[PDB]
């Protein structure tokens, strides 16, 4: 069993391309439970890479918060898993360690495993881990969850340390769980749901107490489907596991409505006005002087200081970071980035309208005749090949933004959002989505219909 | 603004409302700046002009600007006090986190430069 | 001829520790090692986080209050954007949008500051609290120290209220004295604990800032040449220029793309802060 675990993994990792770094000696409250961590998240034992040039051998001196709790827990990290470099993209193909492969299918098929938390759900899905850390700005844990056919839990926004999650945007970035098992996923996050002093954006101990004191018992249970994200062209399979799931829970006396949230169709828009400008100011740190790859020979060219050594920024990188730039300007910050900012305080106000749950964030009082949880697609499309990813891309960005249509709104509100298989083995999924806070709400009413 | 509907009755409204003629996403989103721009923003950018494709920036970022720019034709529809005593309260309580290494000394905080000339950082003119 | 000049005016505060890490703000730079008081964050490190020291707000506070300010209800911090090797982050936390206070005003009057006005008021725009950069020491290769980096500093910039020299002389000074007087900086303009930028104006034309002045002689001197040098003129002189200073003459010599910090937790102080910090202040002339 014990040879037959390291084949398994050395075999799976040479054909699936999922870690970027593995434990030496391999599986030698969560005692004996053994974990894989994104490669944007830092560890004391392994390099974080963020599967970059730039960072390709940087040795953090200490570990993210995430990963001492869970060590203290007594897991065990079997290694880093590769990723969209710095969290940049939603097909698991942009790093310096080619791209993860999608276990689900044989690897000659060369099928996209979904980013950027493309390793931790391809290590998850290999039954490699018990269960993977990853990180979601724009559903960067969902997608890649749903396309593995694992439950990808993205918690409410700050209740999961970021110290030691190296910066995308730090105003979407939350740190996310993977696994096969409910039960597991649960034990993890109840581990990892503490304040950390040393993040200011960490949720306070009363802000949680405040939660805590808000929940009611609920009778029934009310589900809403959301009228505007009802109608996309969805993979064959899908409206088929989709009713049958509906219907499942329409027969356990809960009740189902449809709902109407109009500003979760300009969620991308939205999304790629923050989020570059976010990111650029985040990767202004990497000119290989102080850690990091540095350029041999220069520190600068053509008049502009660090040129060389950020020459080696990945081509998505980049681009990222020139719109990013882009939106900061002047004229086009007081224009699209004040706007994209208000649009975004609107869409939490009409999520507020709408859910039972008090929102702690912004004092919102709850709406008695509204909503427990939302039930919503995680994606409309069914993992392509790798070469069709790289040419769909290529031919235009909007046709790759296009795939987080489904999570980015329960990122731009920091909404906690679960996707979860609806069929065994199959890259098709739901989410389930509660009020900002109402963490347990989520995880325990998919405890429930497990 | 949101609104919820009336519940649900049998499975057969829910798949007559998933099959009612409503705009998809995809369709509700309908799925250049000058060379001198592109080049002021790679400079903002800190990435080397020698080697880039300039109308291939300017191709792209045209692009993802069109798609971004949809908010201009969106309407706009529409904290803790920290009091005295908790002002002095935390300034007794500051105090240096080895976890942060906040102590002086207690790590080399050149040693993880890939260059470094004794303890400092080096930057070539 | 009539001259109107205002002043930028940066203090290192001499809190125990940094703005935005409790790694120790040293008051012996010249004799510590390179790098010693220098935190994760301070090195920025991925992964690292800015969390705000209390005592910077308490040190913002006392000036406020001497100098009339009104403290603003809610003050926030922001990225300014720019690459340098003294500069770890790649841009510098400042308080551009909503700085820590407005208004206030300093008096001058001559049987006390030496000023041929009996009375003459200097109005202060806004003050911001920012963080510092490290120390570049150039040899060609550059050594960086990262002690100074995340010093706090307060920023106080003034309306362009100054007419005479001997006011600027007088300001200095007496502001000097009054952060020394409050125990929140050294003010001393020789070691750097106190930058002086200058911008100035004669007869309505354009405004000019003098960058560069290590000494109140040269700030004083560059002052005196710059008013002079400007009467002379004249088409050169219609849109706003950035000069230096050289000890004889003045020479001649960027979108930082100012982001709210998408972290940082606002600064909201409950009113009984102004009245307790009222209560710690020392006798003022
Ligand atoms: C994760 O989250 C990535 C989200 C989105 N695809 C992005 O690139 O920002």
């Amino acid at each position: 069993s014990l040879k037959e675990s390291i084949e398994r993994l050395s075999s799976f990792q040479s054909k699936y391309n999922i870690f970027t770094s593995i434990n030496p000696s391999p599986y030698s409250t969560l005692t004996g439970c053994v974990a894989s961590i994104k490669d944007n998240i830092v560890t004391k034992d392994f390099p974080t890479t963020c599967a970059s040039h730039i960072l390709e051998n940087f040795k953090s001196p200490f570990d993210a918060t995430v990963v001492k709790l869970l060590k203290q827990a007594g897991v065990h990290i079997l290694g880093k898993t590769n990723l969209d470099e710095f969290g940049m993209g939603s097909g698991g193909v942009h790093s310096i360690r080619g791209p993860v492969i999608n276990p689900l299918y044989p690897h000659e098929d060369k099928k996209i495993m979904g980013g950027s938390s493309s390793g931790a759900a391809a290590s998850v899905a290999c039954d490699l881990v018990d269960f993977a850390l990853g990180t979601d700005t724009g559903g960067s844990v969902r997608l890649p969850a749903c396309y593995g056919s694992v439950l990808g839990f993205k918690p409410s926004y700050g209740r999961l340390s970021r110290f030691g999650v190296i910066a995308y945007s730090q105003s979407l970035d939350t740190v996310g769980i993977l696994s096969k098992k409910i039960n597991v996923l649960r034990k993890v996050f109840h581990t990892l749901d503490k304040y950390d002093m040393k993040d200011p954006t960490s949720l306070s101990v009363e802000l949680r107490e405040l939660i805590e004191g808000n929940k009611k018992v609920r009778r029934p249970l009310k589900v809403g489907i959301v009228k505007e994200f009802s109608h996309e062209s969805m993979p064959i399979g899908f409206h088929r596991l989709y009713l049958s799931l509906l219907e499942k829970l329409i027969n356990l006396g809960l009740e189902i409505y449809p709902v109407s949230i109009p500003s979760v169709k300009n969620c991308l828009p939205i999304y790629y006005t923050l989020s570059p400008a976010e990111a650029a100011s985040n990767l202004s740190r990497y000119d290989g002087i102080r850690y990091g790859y540095r350029d041999s020979e220069l520190d600068i060219k053509d008049g502009i200081l660090f040129a060389p050594t950020r020459s080696k920024f990945g081509t998505e990188v980049k681009n990222r970071i020139i719109l990013g730039n882009y939106n900061l300007c002047s004229d086009a910050f007081k224009n699209n980035f004040i706007k994209a900012e208000k649009l975004r305080v609107n869409l939490i106000d009409e999520f507020d309208g709408i859910f039972r749950f008090p929102n702690v964030l912004t004092n919102s009082k709850g709406n008695p005749d509204g909503l427990d949880l939302l039930i919503v697609p995680t994606s409309s499309k069914l993992p392509g090949s790798i070469r069709d990813f790289e040419e769909e891309e290529a031919k235009s960005p909007a046709n790759s933004y296009i795939n987080d249509v489904f999570t980015v709104p329960m990122s731009l509100a920091g909404l906690p959002s679960l996707s979860m298989p609806l069929k065994e083995k199959t890259p098709i999924g739901l989410q389930v989505v509660g009020q900002y806070g109402d963490d347990s709400t989520v995880l325990d009413f998919v405890e429930s219909i497990s | 603004g949101a609104k919820i509907g009336k519940k649900f009755e049998n499975m057969n409204q829910i798949r007559d409302y998933l099959s009612r003629p409503v705009w998809s996403v995809h369709e509700y989103l309908g799925i250049p700046p000058s060379a001198e721009a592109v080049k002021k923003l790679l400079r903002l950018s800190g990435l080397p002009l020698e080697g880039a494709d300039i109308k291939e920036i300017q191709m792209r970022l045209a692009k993802q600007l069109s798609f971004i720019n949809k908010l201009h034709n969106i309407p706009v529809e529409g904290t803790k006090q920290l009091n005295y005593t908790k002002l002095l309260e935390g300034i007794s309580h500051q105090k240096q986190d080895a976890e942060l290494g906040e102590v002086s000394g207690s790590w080399k905080a050149t040693g993880l430069a890939a260059e470094s000339k004794n303890a400092y950082f080096v930057v070539k003119e | 001829y009539a001259l109107k000049c205002g002043l930028e005016i940066h203090t290192q505060l001499n809190t125990k520790n940094k703005l935005f890490s409790q790694s120790t703000n040293s008051a012996t730079s010249l004799v510590d090692a390179p790098n010693h008081h220098t935190s994760y964050y301070d090195i920025a490190l991925p992964g690292t986080q800015p969390v705000l020291n209390l005592e910077a707000i308490l040190f913002a506070m006392k000036l406020s209050l001497a100098l009339g300010s009104q403290v603003n209800s809610i003050s926030q911090f922001d990225r300014k954007h720019y690459f340098y090797g003294d500069q770890p982050q790649g841009y510098q936390l400042t308080q551009h949008y909503r700085p820590f206070a407005r208004g206030g005003k300093i008096n001058l009057s001559k049987e006390l500051d030496d000023i041929d006005e009996s009375a003459k008021e200097i109005g202060i725009l806004q003050l911001q609290i920012e963080q510092d950069t490290g120390k570049s020491h150039y040899t060609v290769i550059t050594l960086v120290d990262l002690n100074r980096s995340n010093v706090p500093l307060i920023e106080l910039v003034t309306k362009p209220d100054f007419s005479d020299i001997k006011q600027v002389r007088a300001f200095i000074k007496k502001y000097q004295n009054l952060v020394r007087h409050l125990h929140i900086s050294s003010g001393d303009l020789e070691t750097g604990a106190m930058r002086v930028d200058v911008n100035l104006s004669i007869n309505e034309y354009a405004r000019v800032e003098l960058k560069n002045l290590p000494n109140t002689s040269s700030i004083i001197n560059a002052i005196k040449y710059e008013y002079q040098r400007q009467v002379e003129l004249t088409s050169s002189l219609m849109e706003p220029e950035t000069r230096g200073w050289t000890g004889s003459s003045t020479v001649k010599l960027i979108d930082y793309r100012y982001m709210p910090d998408p972290e940082l937790p606002y600064i909201n102080l409950a009113p009984d802060v102004i009245s307790g910090v009222r209560g710690l202040m020392p006798q003022l002339p």
